[PDB]
């Protein structure tokens, strides 16, 4: 997550031009990168509600 | 006495340097060039396609609106491509690449020469003395012949 | 090195352009820019009445300022 921040946060700063274009792609790489704990997560509910 | 007669101007008011802004735009698709040796340009605000430069940390490329950057140019060769395709080469004596994000390129050098005024044979024998001023134990001919082959392998190199 | 040998960066790239104008092929612009590259010039400092030379810093590139 935050390593895919901080190569904003460099980028931005490198290139204040380039801000708006790469945001789109850190939020693709976030929200896909918090998807596999959303499904650890979902794990953790179907391991235990579900089962006895 | 008189109130100071003399106003001598501001000599750097003579130059249009850029305004490097931070970018509410677009990038160009051609880097505006602009070379310089010690007084007199060979290329004035030329559009180009891309450059080539060799530095110490190593071997850069540029293209339009690359990062704003600043530094060194080890002496060797720099490489140049027009929008046309073809290409230019330069030897040069070390300088400063500056870059902008705008895409704009000033390099400030000493010395600017093309590839076609050199000849690989009067190289030769330079190489060789510069072997024999390295080799030779004397702090003020040993870096002598240490920079003179430091400027001479990338010609050798590049013309091979 | 020759960084801490004491020569500047300077003294560096001039000893690298005097060493390019001579092995690039003869014809006009060699023959313009070696002026570019020829230690002519000289330092005085002048005495009382006389003249002398402040040799403080020699023009040669190989030597080193002290």
């Amino acid at each position: 997550v935050a390593m895919c921040f901080s190569s904003y946060m460099l980028a931005a700063a490198r290139q204040p031009n380039m801000s708006a274009k790469l945001l789109p792609y850190c939020i693709l790489g976030f929200a896909l990168s918090e998807a596999l704990a959303l499904f650890t997560l979902l794990i953790a509910l179907l391991e235990l509600f579900v089962f006895s | 006495q008189d109130p100071r007669k003399f106003f001598p101007d501001n000599g750097f008011r003579f130059f249009d340097g850029p305004e490097d802004s931070f970018g509410d735009g677009n990038i160009p698709a051609q880097i505006i060039l602009t070379l310089t040796r010690q007084d007199e340009f060979i290329l004035k605000q030329e559009p180009v396609a891309a450059i080539t430069i060799r530095t110490n940390e190593g071997e850069m490329g540029v293209l339009a609106g690359h990062e704003y950057t600043v530094q060194q140019l080890a002496p060797g060769i720099l490489e140049v491509e027009y929008e046309g395709g073809k290409k230019d080469q330069y030897v040069i004596s070390g300088g400063f690449a500056h870059v902008n994000d705008t895409g704009v390129v000033d390099i400030n050098t000493v010395e600017a020469v093309p590839l076609e005024e050199i000849d690989h044979e009067k190289l030769a024998k330079a190489l060789e003395e510069a072997r024999a001023k390295s080799q030779s134990p004397d702090e003020a001919v040993r870096i002598q012949g240490e920079i003179a082959l430091e400027i001479f392998e990338p010609l050798e190199a590049a013309l091979h | 090195s020759w960084r801490d040998a004491g020569i500047s960066y300077l003294r560096y790239l001039s000893i690298v352009t005097r060493c390019i104008h001579e092995v690039q092929k003869e014809g006009p612009l060699l023959t313009k820019n070696v002026r570019f590259s020829t230690i002519g010039w000289k330092s005085l400092y002048l005495d009382h009445g006389a003249t002398k030379e402040y040799t403080a810093i020699p023009a040669e590139l190989e030597k080193i300022p002290e």
